């Protein structure tokens, strides 16, 4: 089972197609590219006919052998896609997917695609089957990669982007790859040029006018302006209040366990533990300096009432509360 | 006969209000030949999707050529225009009534266009598709004929599978409020319909960031002030300059209960919510309290305020303000449960003025 | 729906008025969770619904007998709730009232059952009640409710009230057999369930374990102050219970401050002494509140952050625990 | 015969508590002003179906059109036997009605049988079925002479304005002594034996509605012995027990001890929580009230009266009102508490703290 | 034989009181024919959302025309303000027991009109309306005919999806307590009956905001007053006159115990709404503390007592003041959990008596 990532299939394909591709992992645009090589590649052949069946915990024994029933007695070159479930395979279906991939043979291409199996998952009967016959493409890249992916998507759109640009174009839909393939797809209309200089990808950025991420990255006891600029862009862009609440939840009780472990492990070692440090650290350190374990506290009692005045009357105008709250989070507050 | 709205459809990519990103992409493909078989256009109903679909497939179709300007007078231009152009077939996922619906009308797609280069299908609302149909629309997106484009806008784009994102091109349409209003000066203008410069403002307000709106709005208002869009006509519908929220702040820390109470009955006559005034001032004093910590606080309209907000936050003291906040704040508690909504209000302050640190009232 | 064997004595006697004619039309059982309650209107509807009962009990054979074990029985009525809505409607009972107002198919007694009344709509206990004022010759009403007072003044006073928990000692004996535990142990469960057997049984079946996991927790925290190391074993999906959990050995700690003999959590009467003596009957008071009012946004508001309203709580609850802060005092 | 038949008032003269609404019906019958219709709003139990008769009693009568009804005539003992010809029931809450309202409202232009008019009593007309319902404003804004409009209804809101505005509606409002004082002046004047905190019980439990009143005081009747008896009474409903009392007294010296002790006790009895509350506020209230003016220990209520008493010059009113304020919010906060008697000790325990020369802390 | 609430209904667009824009909004459009296919009117009930909704059918199908100003004797106008009109259908979605429900009467809706030009759909909180039905009412909005026309009614304009706010022409039905009591004046001096003024301000409180109820509640007063409108026949159906009240209020200043239970047993026996007894005292209370800041502050009517008010005003102290209002309104919080109504209200009596600031409830 040659073991790759999305850029490598290409490569591979071409020397010859496999028994079975499985493609494991989170992110869409991966998983869809991917598939669409393998079937590119595959009706180039002669496989005519697709298929796809879905694997719930929940599909009969009766679906399955009705399946093979399908797939046995048709008697050309045919492609067969299994849907693994959102959660995972769990122990019955172990056994279903073990029927199915005794259904194999070289004119009948499997294709498996779901998220990363965890090691147990790995085992499987099932799994260890294909094991030797097929190949494995991990969907699933981290902050050091992020660029340098940027880059070679870039690169292949025939564009010349720039370092910082590229960095800015990062900075901002931080994570979302579709974004940042549409955007390089719209700086290309923009620029027919070619040339995605810092000044021009900047200009651009700006005034296309925002992560949620970004108003909290923002209210980290960076000034307020910028934040309640972006939470009133926030609201532009169509983004539901209660997206945004438990947003600023995740970041603002990690703050909370962080601020109350000085002492108790120097800084550096315990955001490796919580695993989010990725180059928010500096930031996040820089709003644990200034933010004090009190203020930290009020912080958290108006995040609950927003919480329970939007899920009470249903309708409160929470978005007032939202200012408040981005507003707490920079000034000294008071008593009252 | 004629409504500002209609008369003032943009005919061109050149006058259609600041979407200049959208619109040089836009303009640059159509000069380049460059298009891809479908775009998606995005963002809050009101902005123009739909219209700057129109004027891209107007683009795509006028007689003169494949053009960033079609010229709006060759008759696919001006049929394109009216929406009635034999090849911009236009359906719309959110109606329940359509003749054939789309999974009809997508199966003649590969069908040549009978007039001008482009059979363009224009989709509102594309996430709203059955999925009986939606499918017939994933399956020609696979392989989409050259002579076809499809021009989808949706409200709600998360609503829609990667597998239709990943193919097309999405725009996103994001407008300011001194935006909306140079134009509503400007449409007035050429229409000679009268206008007091707080009125368009009061408009462009109220229109959330949509032009669209902010056109039916001041239709309304037309039609309610009878001729003339004046404040008064349009503060029928969409009111503030009559609240004492900070004046009676001001009168209340400025003790002359005279003017307290001569603002409140005024306040009276205009009908107010009793509880969002003690909002108002509750969220006022609020405000102050955080302009005496740091002199940021100073917010994206607090500018007419500013100098009065400012004059506060240096000649109160913090101790008297949390004092203040506290007594309207208490006096907002107890104020459904007052013999009558007002009472609480005027007593609310009474108390204010009773407990007040300078100038509280005298006793024989 | 086990027949437990507590449901004996009272069973006696409601059939030996069954047989004798002083039975009630109309009887309405008050009893706690899981003590049976399910069983006992069961129990005594298939003794009224059999064609040739033995002395005690049915024969088994008999039509009534048969289309009973077959559940499906054209005298035997369920008023379940509507399904989905937490409330009875007024519809349902008068579908039922009219049912009766014709004869018994299979010619003998018609019987009713609610599964509780105190939670159907005010205008479907008035409904309920001009049936039982012109009762229907030989029918037969089951009434149940774990409180009678949330009832209608008028309504239970056409019913006869009667009392289902067993003495302690048998309980936990019955309890032992169920599962092995400390006697101890036992005990707690059962007084956390106010004396139902059934119920503690049923806090056993990992819960108990989940339980040891909270005052362990609680006793890190009550000599340390750090009471947001809660949040593991109180975050979770089971949060009201385990907050409930929590208020009990909060009561108890505030019951020794006053002296007070009994006490619920014997099982670690190390934890609410500690507890009562780094906090204060004030302090305490204070924190049961919290607890309590903060259980039940959980319980009944449809969704909000059981993470951040407990992370609320617990931070909070460390705040009265600091000198010089002024403690909440109840509303309205 | 049973007091809830035996007393259904004959004339408005012995109808109770709806003082003015009688006045406008009573100069309303006596001048000749009767209008198109009435339109009579209220709870369920409330004099709503009652009064309408009275009215058409009233109205039909052989000695005229008066306020005060012979009882004796051939029209008057049909009317209240509910068996008249001309006044016409309609309950549009049944489903199996013989001609529905649409049938029965197709005769209204037609002749009274035996009277002056051909009255129409409705209960609960906003449930009537819409057919019907605008067939009443063909005849309300143009209805005869002879017809008269009796309507009743347990929701006014539910009725469009095109009717709420053609009709002159009454809304009819009783405190517990109210119904106490009547209950008791008919077992008097009944001869038969009762106690006074049964009268109370029974006042109390029947909400403001004299018509259940007397329905509960049939069932006490008929449970206990031919007495309305506590002891019967309290059967139906009560602890009939001193607990209340015994309560507030250890709470009051700062007991704690028997304080739970009691409630432990209580508990074991079935108890209902909230019903213990309120005897506790009733019990500290006539303290206080007995501290103002040391004649209000009432009627049953001399059983307790030298404990009663002793509380009233040994704890300060400031105080007495702390306990009832306490207690107060407790029963409002009861179906908040994890349980409910959980909640009744949150409760007691705090007036114990809350106790001046009370619960002190330490470390 | 009549009661204002029908004498006085609404028979033209000029007899609606205060709701200038709404109205002028229906007169341009049935003047000018801009007939939008959905109408709708929110706001509290009471307001005349219906009743206006009436006068635009009456101006729809009227023989003389469609008018802004309909003639009230054609056939057409008497059977709409009887309720009974062959084409205005009136729907109501609050109740339960329907001939056919709304998808049955909508089922129709593409047929003709029997007497009148417009098919009218009169429809009372449609936010009520079964699943079911509700989507028939869509699919009929969405492509609606020519003769038929929605007249949409609402208490919460929130719990209707924004599919349906879009489709009709929204309209906000918001009245002041002086501008009832200024409209009762008038209609009772129009009709030649006596009144007291303190008698029609309680009747304009009454009913809050609903000139409906404000009729009704004064047709009620003239039966009980017999001809009169008295303070004494009105006060009664509702609170005490303001010398009971202000008795009472004396009563607990001078702290003299007996005279309070005395007022409070002999106010019972006229038959008092308990909670307004504590409302009307604190008012009261509300006034004296007022008068101690400008002694200007007394109403007109209020000059019976004036005398009364104005000696409590100069010797109690505005301190004390502050405390009975404060006794009284906490009791106000506490009468629904009070064991009695009537108890509750003693209670909180007997408080600001053992409370009372000048001399209380004495202890061995």
């Amino acid at each position: 089972m040659i073991r790759l990532y999305p850029e490598q299939l290409r490569a591979q394909l071409n020397e010859g197609l496999r028994a079975a591709y499985l493609l494991l992992g989170n992110d869409p645009l991966l998983l869809q590219e991917s598939q669409d090589a393998v079937r590119q590649v595959a009706a180039a052949q002669g496989f005519e006919e697709h298929h796809t069946f879905s694997i719930d915990p929940n599909t009969d024994w009766n679906a399955i052998f009705s399946l093979c029933q399908a797939m046995s007695l048709f008697a050309s070159r045919q492609t067969l896609l299994l849907l693994l479930p959102e959660n995972g395979p769990n122990a019955a279906i172990n056994e279903q997917l073990l029927t199915l991939t005794g259904l194999l043979h070289d004119d009948l291409l499997l294709i498996v695609r779901g998220n990363k199996l965890s090691k147990a998952q790995e085992n499987a009967a099932w799994f260890t089957a294909l094991a030797n016959r097929s190949v494995q493409v991990t969907c699933q890249p981290e902050q050091a990669q992020l660029p340098r992916w940027v880059a070679a998507r870039a690169k292949q759109l025939n564009l010349e982007l720039d370092d910082a640009a590229n960095q800015v174009l990062c900075y901002c839909y931080e994570g979302n790859l579709l974004a940042l393939a549409q955007a390089l797809e719209r700086l290309s209309l923009l620029w027919p040029d070619g040339k995605l200089t810092l000044p021009r990808v900047e200009q651009a950025v700006n005034d296309a006018a925002f992560t949620p991420f970004h108003w909290v990255d923002a209210l980290l006891m960076g000034k307020s302006k910028r934040a309640l600029h972006i939470l009133q862009q926030l609201r532009l862009e169509g983004s539901e209040p209660v997206i945004l609440l438990r947003t600023l939840q995740r970041e603002l009780l990690l703050l909370v366990n962080l601020k109350r472990q000085s002492a108790h492990t120097p800084l550096r070692a315990l955001f490796d533990k919580h695993r989010v440090w990725q180059n928010r650290r500096g930031m996040m350190g820089e709003a644990l300096n200034r933010l004090s374990q009190t203020q930290l506290r009020q912080a958290v009692q108006l995040l609950t009432r927003t919480e329970l005045t939007l899920k009470q009357d249903y309708g409160q105008s929470v978005w007032a509360e939202l200012e408040g709250l981005s507003l707490l989070l920079c000034h000294k507050p008071l008593a009252d | 006969y004629q409504v500002l709205a209609r008369k003032w459809r943009p005919q061109t990519f050149a006058d259609v209000v600041g979407q200049e990103h959208v619109l040089t992409a836009l303009a640059n493909g159509l000069s380049l030949g460059r298009i891809h078989h479908a775009y998606l256009f995005s963002g809050t109903r009101g902005v123009g999707k739909t219209s700057i679909a129109r004027l891209l497939a107007k683009g795509l179709n006028c007689e003169t050529g494949i053009t960033a300007t079609p010229c709006g007078v060759c008759d696919n231009c001006r049929e394109i225009e009216q929406g009635r152009f034999v090849d911009l077939i236009e359906i719309d996922a959110a109606s329940r009534t359509k003749v054939e619906d789309t999974r009809d009308l997508l199966d003649n797609v590969q069908y040549a266009p009978a007039r001008g280069r482009f059979k363009v299908y224009l989709i509102d609302e594309v996430h709203m598709l059955s999925r009986h149909s939606f499918n017939a629309l994933l399956k020609t997106l696979e392989e989409p004929p050259e002579h076809v484009k499809f021009l989808l806008a949706t409200t709600d784009p998360q609503k829609l599978p990667v597998t239709i994102l990943s193919r097309c091109l999405q725009f996103h349409l994001k407008l300011d409020v001194e935006q909306i209003r140079h134009q509503l000066e400007h449409i007035l203008n050429e229409e000679h319909i009268a206008h007091e410069p707080r009125a368009l403002q009061l408009l462009a307000r109220a229109a959330e960031g949509s032009l669209r709106d902010a056109l039916s709005l001041t239709d309304q208002a037309i039609a309610s002030g009878d001729g003339q869009v004046s404040t008064q006509a349009v503060s029928a519908m969409l009111t503030l300059d009559d609240d004492q929220a900070l004046s009676l702040v001001e009168a209340m820390v400025e003790a002359n209960g005279e003017r307290v109470m001569a603002l409140i009955n005024e306040a009276a006559a205009r009908g107010i919510e009793w509880e969002a005034l003690l909002v108002e001032m509750l969220g006022l004093l609020h405000r102050i309290a955080m302009v005496q910590l740091s002199p940021a606080a100073l917010g994206n309209d607090m500018a007419a305020i500013e100098l009065r907000m400012r004059e506060l936050a240096r000649t109160i003291p913090p101790t008297d303000i949390q004092l203040y906040y506290q007594t309207l704040l208490i006096g907002r508690k107890e104020l459904p449960y007052a013999p009558d909504r007002r009472m609480g209000v005027e007593m609310t302050l009474l108390r204010a003025l009773a407990f007040h640190p300078r100038m509280p009232l005298p006793e024989p | 729906m086990r027949w437990y064997p507590w449901l004996r004595p009272d069973f006696e006697k409601l059939v030996a008025s069954y047989q004798a004619g002083r039975g009630h039309h109309a009887l309405l059982i008050q009893a706690l969770p899981g003590m049976g309650d399910d069983a006992l209107i069961y129990a005594l509807s298939r003794y009224l619904l059999c064609q040739q009962p033995q002395g005690h009990k049915s024969c088994g054979h008999c039509r009534g007998c048969q289309l009973m074990q077959a559940g499906t029985h054209p005298d035997y009525y369920t008023l379940a709730p509507e399904k989905g809505k937490n409330t009875l409607g007024v519809d349902a009972v008068r579908e039922v009232t009219e049912k009766l107002n014709e004869h018994a198919r299979l010619g003998g007694a018609k019987v009713v059952w609610v599964t509780d009344a105190a939670l159907l709509t005010d205008a479907a206990a008035n409904a309920l009640l001009k049936t039982l004022e012109e009762p229907p010759a030989e029918t037969w009403f089951f009434l149940a409710t774990r409180e009678p007072e949330r009832l209608l003044a008028t309504l239970r006073s056409r019913c006869r009230l009667h009392y289902l928990p067993p003495p302690e000692q048998y309980a936990v004996t019955w309890l032992s057999r169920e599962v092995t535990m400390s006697q101890d142990a036992l005990l707690a469960a059962l007084r956390l369930s106010a004396g139902s057997p059934g119920a503690a049984l049923a806090l056993f079946q990992d819960n108990w374990q989940a339980r040891e996991t909270l005052c362990q927790a609680l006793a890190y925290s009550v000599p340390s102050g750090d009471w947001y190391s809660l949040l593991a074993a109180l975050n979770h999906e089971q949060a009201p219970a385990r907050l409930h959990w929590l208020a009990t050995l909060l009561m108890d700690a505030l019951k020794r401050h006053h002296g007070a003999a009994q006490v619920t959590n014997v099982d670690v009467p190390g934890l609410v002494a500690e507890l009562a003596n780094h906090l204060s009957p004030s302090r305490l008071q204070a924190i049961l509140g919290d607890v309590c009012h903060i259980r039940e946004q959980l319980m009944s508001v449809t969704g909000i952050n059981r993470e951040l309203l407990i992370t609320d709580l617990l931070l909070r609850i460390e705040h009265y625990l600091q000198p010089g802060v002024v403690l909440p005092v109840p509303h309205l």
